[PDB]
Parts: C-alpha cells; structure tokens; sequence
C-alpha cells in the first residue's frame, strides 16, 4: 500500500499531497517534492529536521514547520533549528497568513473547536 | 466599587491567569474579577509576583541560546 | 456415525462460542456498572 | 496478595478444633469450621470437599491446607457475589430468570449487533432444566467453567 | 484480552461531559466592616472579596 501510494503520488495530477508518520526519516525513493510542513516532529531531533529538509532539495522549492506558540514547541524548534543555521539556512518568522478569512476554513466557528476538546481528551491511556 | 488594577493581554495569558487563580500557584484567590475574554481586573499589591510568573512561563519554553 | 458426531461438535463449538460472547457482554455491562453507578 | 487481617481470622477458626495444639484438626469438623468464618456450603459441596482433603484416608489436615481451602472459599464466594450482581443487573425487571427480552436488551445497550436467532440459540443453550431460559444456578454453573474472568 | 481492552473505554470515556468543576463563586451573605467595607466570602471555596459599598 505505501510503495502504491508514493508510486501514483507524483505522476498524478488529481492528488498531489500525502501524510507521513515519521516513516519519512530516512533514506527512501520519495519523488521530487517542493512543499514540505511539519507539524508536532519530535522533541529536539535535528537529525530528523535536517532529513525533511533533505527530502525537498534535489525559489524552486520551500518548505514551513508549524509550530504552537506559549509550548514546549516553541523551544522545540528553537533548539532543532540550530543545524540548519549553521548550515546557512535562515528561518522567516510568520506571524499572519494572507487572506486566511479569504476563504472557508474547517474549525470556522467554536463549536466544532470546543468538540474537538472531547476527543483529544478521550485518549485516557492509563 | 472595586479598586485595583486592569490587565489587558491575549486571551492565552488571561486565560493562564485565570488558572493560576484557581490553582493557587501565588497563595490567594487575588484575581477577583473578570471583566472581558482579554482583559481582566487583578488586585495591584502583588502585581510583581504575577511578572515574576509571566517571565518564567516565557522565557521557560524560549531555549536562550546563551 | 461420524456425521452426527461432527454435528454435535459444531453445536458444541458453538455453544463455546456464544458463551464467551456472553462473558464479554456481562463483564462490559458490570464494568459500565462499577463505572457509573449512584 | 489474599489477606492481612483475615488471615488472623482464618487462624483463630483453626485453633478453635485445636484447643490441644495438635496442628491438624477432624476433617469431621470442616462444616462447622466454615460456618465460624461466614461461610455456608451445602451436603454436596460438603462431600466434594473432604473428598479433596482427605484422599488419603487420614481424616486430619494440616494448617497450611486448611488456610488454602479457605483462601480458596473466599475467592469462589466473592467470585459468586460478582455473578449474582451480574446476574441481578441482567434481570433488571427482578423476574429470577435471564430471558430473551432481558439478553435482548442487554445486547441492544451495548451496542452488539447480535441477531436475534443467535439470541434465541443461546437462550436454548443456557436452558439445562428445560423452563426455557437460564437461572441463577445455570448461571453459576457457565461461570464456572467460563473462558476467563 | 486485547480485544476487549480496546472496545472496554469506549463506552468509559462516552457518559462523562463535564471535567471543569463549577468555579463560579456563590457568596454568602454580606459582612459589612469599617468605613462602608463589604466582604464577600464564597460558600464553595472560601474567596473573599471586599468592597466599598457607595
Ligand atoms: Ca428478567
Ligand atoms: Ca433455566
């Protein structure tokens, strides 16, 4: 199922974006790719960040991290991005997102927001 | 009549503050008043512990490069 | 003989069966009593 | 982990039928012995029992069996109370007897998606006494020789 | 027994709605104090609140 799903992901034009679950943090035959976002990666591993960076290159390409602000993300990020500055790279801070009430978003009212509180604490794995 | 001091800041931090009221993290119950979702009303005579509090959440999850 | 024999197998391993179904319907009803009890 | 303090009890129940500090007491006198500590078994359950302890013929068992028949007493009796919670939660309408509606329901407030001819199958499978649904010691008696618990 | 940990809490974790205890304090009575002061105190977690009274 994998090897089918990146095989028809790049000669596609229907479908253009996948999900991976950390099975991206090696070295596999994933196709040409210019838009790469992140979001909850491990706690510090600048290893693992500089392999997503790494699965871009091959402005022809560019890739965000997402991040929560007042977390342990925050610092998070801080701390795993010091590999790729001393590579070079240099992290643009946005803060706002153009025309982001342009169009219509999930979690537009609150109601669905305060559901999703239900299930994100159904975890209970005790 | 109320005196004392108004706080106005995200929602995030008076949202922390409305639960370092119930948690007791200063030793009183001194956020008396809740006045709008940013803004909240706060006796001023430890105003500085609550600095002190919003200083170490900061600067907690801001891994300083020094 | 050996029809009826394989009959009464399969009724019996399906007794079995519908036992443990019956276990795990008991035990989850008795836990959501424990659970939310007056 | 069995007891602490019941332990203490199960001892004083020993020393009892031993007032002369022989450290085994009559088999005779199990019946009793159980009575003293709650416990009420019944002529058949008497029967199996010393039939357990005493195949060897000597009619006296030590401290060690005795305290393990009665650990084990205690298991089998809270094990019952839970069943005829189970039981008592089952027979919502306190009628005595599991039947098709109480199985029925029971199975919809779960969730399952049993059929009812699987629901009736299993009725004519917990009937033994031919009264058309499960009792109480029918009850016990699939309990007993349950999968697990 | 795996099987029936995973469908166990799915009706565990289904009846219960609210986590957040009610902390809307509900004042007793009113202690009146020198120079006009009122004091408030909360019947279910003991907050005090004092104020003047115009
Ligand atoms: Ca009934
Ligand atoms: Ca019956």
């Amino acid at each position: 199922e994998r090897m089918q799903i990146l095989q028809n992901f790049k000669h596609n034009p229907k479908i253009n974006t996948i999900f991976i679950s950390k099975v991206g943090d090696t070295s596999f035959d994933l196709p040409e790719a210019n838009v790469l976002i992140q979001i909850s990666s491990h706690g510090g591993s600048r290893r693992q960040e500089a392999q997503r960076l790494g699965r871009v290159l091959r402005y022809n390409a560019f890739f965000y991290s997402l991040v929560s602000q007042d977390t342990q993300e925050m610092a998070y990020s801080t701390k795993r991005q010091r590999f790729l500055v001393d590579q070079g790279y240099s992290f643009k801070v946005i803060t706002k997102l153009a025309g982001m009430e342009e169009e219509d978003l999930a979690f537009s009212t609150k109601e669905e927001q305060q559901q999703l509180l239900q299930k994100v604490l159904a975890a209970t794995d005790l | 009549v109320l005196k004392g001091v108004l706080i106005e800041c995200d929602p995030a931090m008076k949202q922390f503050l409305l639960y370092l009221d119930e948690s007791n993290a200063l030793g009183k119950k001194f956020i008396i008043q809740d006045i709008d979702d940013t803004h909240v009303f706060v006796i001023a005579e430890l105003v500085n512990v609550l600095q002190e509090r919003v200083g170490e959440l900061m600067d907690q999850n801001a891994f300083s490069l020094t | 003989a050996v029809i009826e024999r394989k009959e009464k197998e399969k009724k019996e391993k399906r007794a079995l069966g519908n036992w443990k179904l019956l276990a795990k319907g008991l035990l989850i009803r008795e836990r959501l009593k424990r659970r939310y009890g007056p | 982990e069995l007891t602490e303090e019941q332990k203490q009890e199960i001892r004083e129940a020993f020393d009892l039928f031993d007032a002369d500090g022989t450290g085994t007491i009559d088999v005779k006198e199990l019946k009793v012995a159980m009575r003293a500590l709650g416990f009420e078994p019944k002529k058949e359950e008497i029967k199996k029992m010393i039939s357990e302890i005493d195949k060897e013929g000597t009619g006296k068992m030590n401290f060690g069996d005795f305290l393990t028949v009665m650990t084990q007493k205690m298991s089998e009796k809270d094990t019952k109370e839970e069943i005829l919670k189970a039981f008592k939660l089952f027979d919502d309408d306190e009628t005595g007897k599991i039947s098709f509606k109480n199985l029925k329901r029971v199975a919809k407030e779960l969730g399952e998606n049993l059929t009812d001819e699987e629901l009736q199958e299993m009725i004519d499978e917990a009937d033994r006494d031919g009264d058309g649904e499960v009792s109480e010691q029918e009850f016990l008696r699939i309990m007993k020789k349950t999968s697990l618990y | 027994d795996k099987k029936v940990k995973e469908l166990r809490r799915a009706v565990r974790s289904s009846v219960w709605k609210r986590e957040t205890i009610v902390h809307q304090h509900e004042y007793g009575p009113e202690e009146n104090l020198e120079d006009d002061m009122y004091r408030k105190t909360c019947t279910m977690c003991g907050h005090e609140l004092t104020y003047e009274k115009m």
